[PDB]
């Protein structure tokens, strides 16, 4: 119906500013150290 | 009466860090280099199967 020369248009629905758009195609119309380790009884200990 | 060092919370204990390395390397920082991370561990290998990413600062 709506087909126009091999082309297929068929399948499409028929029934501030106010700019006016065209339709069909809009535009404008832890862990903690522990001793050890930690440099004391390593210098220490006079027992 | 006693003296309780603290309470764990989910059977861990608390976190406690340096605040001068923080500082230190907070007022020093010029960018934040990520790295991603990817995990992957299978049974019939290494016993425990785990996946995961993850993304990691490599300047930290």
């Amino acid at each position: 119906x709506x087909x126009x020369x091999g082309r297929x248009x068929x399948x499409x629905p028929x029934x501030x500013x106010t700019x006016x758009v065209t339709x069909l195609x809009x535009x404008x119309x832890r862990x903690y150290l522990r001793f050890h380790x930690x440099x004391y009884x390593x210098x220490x200990x006079x027992x | 009466t006693r003296v309780i060092p603290q309470v764990e919370v989910g059977n861990r204990k608390h976190y406690l860090e340096d605040k001068l390395k923080v500082y230190k390397q907070a007022m020093n920082e010029t960018s934040e280099q990520l790295v991603p991370i990817r995990l992957e561990f299978d049974q019939d290998r290494d016993r425990f199967f785990l996946r995961d990413t993850l993304l990691w600062n490599k300047n930290d």
